[PDB]
């Protein structure tokens, strides 16, 4: 279920247990998912509400409005938690990296 | 080619020279040529060798004697005629494909010595392939090369 893009009835599916709890591995799970939407999110994206990010994932507003600090920052504006832009110019150096790339002929072929 | 006579000479026909008694003047060399020996004096002599004691001081001045400019070694020559150049040489790569193609097509059994008789028509197949390919990659690698080793360093 955490190969599929769907993130949420595995909760529901953890409201069933045919165990004792099968909860001391779900604390990872929460500690898991905190962490993947954080890293899926911190791409380049377009300012989602309060509300998406706060309840939509978990946390029903105990500290979402601190645990927001306390992962990246992204600071608050009017109502919007705007992703910074982040995309890589691709510097036209390739000297270093590739100049053995440039030399594929004689330091593979001798002549 | 060199000599350097040493007077031969003829005055006594029961004597050579007053020295006979080393063979590096005498067998250590090539023996003259027929002709030189017909048309010259058959008492023949001497030993030409350049037994200067190789000075090393003029040697590493001479040296080469292609050198070139070191700005000018780092030259690019042009792109425009790397690109015609290279489009030249595809369709002569083309057509010796060709020549290949029907040569090993025809696999005659006729035995190579006998294939060696009949080459001499304009078939050339794989008698070319290097000739042009390391010359593109000459030209190619090396339009590579000085295209990279003036870049990180300028700006």
């Amino acid at each position: 279920y955490l190969m599929e893009g769907s993130y949420n009835k595995v909760f529901l599916a953890k409201g069933n247990i045919p165990a004792e709890s099968y909860t001391f591995f779900i604390d990872i799970l929460l500690d898991t998912i905190r962490d993947e939407i954080a890293g899926c999110i911190e791409k380049a994206y377009e300012k989602i509400l309060f509300t998406e990010a706060t309840r939509i994932l978990f946390f029903n507003t105990p500290k979402k409005m601190t645990d927001y600090a306390k992962k990246r920052g992204w600071v608050l504006g009017p109502n919007n938690y705007y992703s910074f832009a982040s995309q890589q110019q691709k510097p036209e150096d390739t000297t270093i990296p590739s100049t053995e790339l440039a030399k594929q002929v004689i330091e593979y072929a001798r002549q | 080619v060199i000599d350097a006579f040493r007077l031969i000479n003829a005055n006594m026909m029961v004597l050579g020279h007053e020295p006979r008694q080393t063979t590096s003047n005498l067998g250590h060399l090539n023996k003259p040529s027929i002709q030189a020996l017909i048309h010259g004096l058959n008492r023949h002599y001497y030993s030409i060798t350049i037994n200067y004691r190789k000075n090393e001081l003029e040697q590493k001045m001479l040296l080469n004697l292609h050198k070139k400019s070191w700005m000018e070694g780092l030259t690019l020559q042009d792109y425009s005629e790397h690109c015609k150049h290279n489009e030249s040489v595809v369709k002569e790569m083309l057509e010796l494909a060709k020549n290949y193609n029907k040569a090993v097509e025809e696999e005659d059994k006729m035995t190579p010595e006998q294939l060696a008789i009949k080459n001499v028509g304009k078939q050339d197949p794989k008698r070319h392939l290097e000739e042009h390919v390391d010359v593109l990659m000459t030209s190619n690698i090396v339009q590579c090369l000085a295209a990279m080793l003036d870049t990180v360093v300028f700006k």
